[PDB]
């Protein structure tokens, strides 16, 4: 027998809708092997939000199924996620481990000891809108860290990560205090430090900074450096292009080296409005 | 150092003088070496002023870095900002007839100075002349704006229900806004088999039993389409029919007067809106418009007026260079309102034209603090929609000029964006410190001068300046 449910808090069967949700909290009900759509938290919690279906306890979760309601018919979050549903569900309660676990295997690599194909993964998110970076991002990297715990240290694999633009989805923090000890690297890029948390920066052991100008950027940086004087943080101020200083645990003496030019080098494509003109 | 071509200027700070080494000043012709330029950017520079110190050296920058970027220019109107920005408008129109130019105007001075120019238009909220033909007074043309543009979401946010089971009925109401036949009064079909459907115009009870599988059809969508876009007050006899009625147990009928209740006042909002002198007169709300096959009659309502204000796509030919949209009777309550609602349909526009057609634009948008940040309201909606046009603004071809004048008002997120300052004389501190926290390039002499500049100066400095210098104008 089959039961039916919809949103607009209709006076339509609402005789036998309580031992219906008794009967779904008490699991004696049959299990599926497809994902629903994601729509359906809408009505899922329009139904458990009410032998009558009351208006006055409805009010209470009207900011979150207009929300999830909002992000439904979104173009740009639809461009990047699915919202269609559609795969296979295994038999008992690991379903979540197992979706979670081939993505991320996808994305980040696969365990060691079984064989491979890429060795260098370029990820290119243009189409990607600034007001949705943060979430995306810090999802994808929740997700690497709790698949890396699991793993373990034997069964893990050596990898640098780079993270360009990192001041905007940093700003919880697991992978920055367990990549020492799950064997994984990151390389930080920010024209910003202000932005970047206090407890992030100090656990990096080389600097290689170019020219900075902002007096509150450069006053960050001092307070958490750890190998070096304040006889060099004077020239940064007036540093020429293509100039750096670098100190750390792989220099004997902090020094001022201009670095080389790599060829290829990358796309430097820039609007030009005079051509067209 | 002097070279076998000429006299080259290098930015390095790792070479100090000699002991006992005289000292002498510099020339006009150690400026004029000083403060030039590379002679790849001679056909793409302009002129900008003089020099405030010496008044004999000439600065140009060059239009492709300075406008590639955002800009953004802070000062107090009245003593010289609304000169120097027509002033700079005018100087990039004259090197460049085929050139994009939107202004969104807020007081009529920027159409004054503006004559004498090829295909200048006007707005205020005829006759038309050839094409080349200049610009006078006395040819301003008249416009306004429908509802149709507005959106779903657009009437969601404007009608802010935020009771009971409001937003439901509103969604159904909505969605049957394509299939409603509207006449002098009467709203009826008859069926093409013959059966007559009627509908009532009395708030009262009569035969609701079938009322329920009247809405519920009218769910289904198998009833006939319209060809004449309903007006106004059909959404709110829409929005006032749902709830009211209640399927019984048999035969039967329920007028409930809690549902009535509830809904009673987004018909009081409704109404007391539809009643109005200062917003009546920019809104159509009459409707009377035209509707499309397929469904698919929402984005056409909204491209035809982007199309409108902002012009065509590469390939299509158009008839204006400079728009001015002079507004003076818009009341300060619904500015904000109305005005960042033709942003966000803007960028979505520029994101759905692609990279493949594109063609560059420059904004001059004024008063920022007016409409950018509500006054009566915390609600953040405005910042991620003006941060997400700015993110595409650079991916595609369009660029921004911000204007404003009192700068702590403004998002510290705002001057984050732009490259370049120009900045005036400003009587506060907290304008100056705003102006600090959130800069690039800084120097501290520039900004201690900065406090008491006179009349007509300004200061400069950016990505497109090399060195920072104080001009004239």
């Amino acid at each position: 027998e089959t039961f039916l449910l919809y949103d607009d808090c209709r006076d339509t069967n609402q005789s036998k809708l309580a031992e219906w949700l008794d009967l779904l909290r008490r699991r004696r009900l049959k299990r599926t092997n497809v994902w629903p759509p994601f729509k359906s938290l809408a009505t899922l919690v329009a139904e458990f939000g009410c032998s009558k279906r009351d208006a006055f306890g409805f009010s209470n979760v009207l900011p979150l199924v207009k929300i999830i309601q909002q992000l439904a018919e979104d173009i740009r979050f639809k461009s990047i996620v699915n919202l269609n549903g559609g795969g296979e569900l295994a038999d008992g309660g690991t379903h979540w481990d197992k979706a979670m676990s081939d993505e991320v295997d996808y994305f980040f690599g696969k365990e060691k000891g079984q064989e491979n194909d890429w060795n260098v993964h370029i990820v290119n998110m243009k189409n990607l809108a600034q007001d949705h970076a943060p979430m995306l991002l810090s999802a994808l990297l929740e997700m690497f860290a709790e698949i890396l715990f699991r793993r373990g240290q034997e069964r893990s694999y050596p990898t640098v990560l780079l993270l360009e633009e990192a001041h905007h989805y940093l700003r919880y923090e697991r992978l920055a205090k367990e990549g020492r000890k799950f064997k994984c690297s990151l390389i930080v890029s920010t024209q910003r430090p202000s932005e970047l948390s206090p407890t992030v920066l100090a656990m990096c052991s080389n600097w290689f900074s170019l020219r900075l100008t902002n007096e509150r950027d450069l006053q960050a940086l001092r307070y958490a450096m750890e190998s070096g004087n304040e006889q060099i943080l004077k020239q940064i101020s007036g540093l020429p292009r293509g100039d750096a200083v670098a100190f750390g645990s792989a220099f004997n003496l902090p020094v001022r080296i201009s670095i080389n030019q790599a060829r290829p080098g990358p796309k430097s494509s820039d609007a030009v409005f005079s051509e067209e003109w | 150092k002097r070279e076998l071509n000429g006299y080259v200027f290098i930015s390095e700070d790792w070479r100090l003088p000699a002991l006992g080494s005289s000292a002498v000043p510099l020339t006009s012709d150690f400026l004029n070496i000083i403060y030039s330029i590379d002679k790849e950017e001679l056909p793409k520079a302009v002129e900008l002023g003089v020099d405030s110190r010496t008044k004999t050296v000439k600065i140009f920058a060059s239009v492709d870095k300075l406008l590639s970027r955002h800009l953004a220019v802070l000062g107090s109107t009245g003593y010289g900002k609304s000169n120097f920005n027509a002033l700079l408008t005018r100087k990039v129109s004259e090197k460049y007839p085929n050139s994009r130019i939107v202004i969104f105007d807020i007081n009529g001075e920027y159409a004054q100075a503006f004559t004498g120019i090829p295909n200048v238009k006007h707005t205020i909220l005829e006759k038309k002349q050839q094409k080349g033909e200049l610009y006078s007074e006395e040819y301003y043309c008249y416009k306004k704006i429908p509802y149709q543009a507005l959106g779903f979401a657009g009437l969601i946010k404007l009608l802010r229900p935020s009771d009971k089971t409001q937003l439901p009925a509103l969604r159904n109401a909505l969605s049957a806004i394509n299939r409603t036949h509207f006449k002098s009064r009467n709203i009826y079909l008859e069926k093409d088999d013959g059966e007559t459907f009627l509908l009532y115009d009395d708030c009262r009870d009569t035969n609701q039993s079938k009322l329920a599988e009247w809405l519920d059809l009218l769910r289904r969508r198998r009833l006939k389409r319209t060809n004449v876009w309903p007006p106004f007050k059909s959404l709110a006899t829409l929005v006032a029919e749902f709830g009211c009625v209640a399927a019984d147990r048999s035969n039967g009928s329920k007028r409930d007067a809690f549902g009535f209740s509830n809904v009673l006042p987004l018909v009081k909002i409704i109404q007391q809106l539809a009643e109005d002198i200062r917003f009546k007169s920019i809104v159509n709300l009459n409707g009377g418009g035209e509707l499309a096959d397929g469904g698919t009659h929402w984005d056409k309502a909204m491209s035809d007026e982007v199309d409108y204000f902002f012009g065509k796509e590469k390939g299509q030919e158009n008839d204006w260079n400079v728009h001015i949209v002079n507004m003076k009777n818009l009341a300060q309550d619904h500015a904000p309102m109305l005005l960042s609602a033709l942003l966000e349909m803007f960028a979505e526009i520029l994101f759905r034209r692609g990279q493949e057609r594109s063609y560059p634009t420059v904004l001059l948008l004024e008063e920022a603090h007016h409409y950018l940040r509500d006054p009566y309201a915390e609600i953040d909606s405005q910042i991620k929609a003006y941060e997400r046009l700015a993110k595409e603004g650079r991916k595609f071809k369009c660029s921004l000029i911000v204007s404003t004048q009192r700068p702590s008002e403004l998002s510290p997120t705002v001057l984050a964006m732009c490259s370049n300052w120009f900045s005036l004389r400003l009587t506060n501190e907290r304008d100056l410190q705003a102006l600090r926290y959130a800069m690039e390039s800084g120097n501290e002499q520039i900004l201690k001068q900065i406090s008491g500049l006179p009349r007509g100066d300004a200061v400069a400095f950016g990505s497109a300046f090399n060195l920072p210098v104080r001009i004239s104008i």
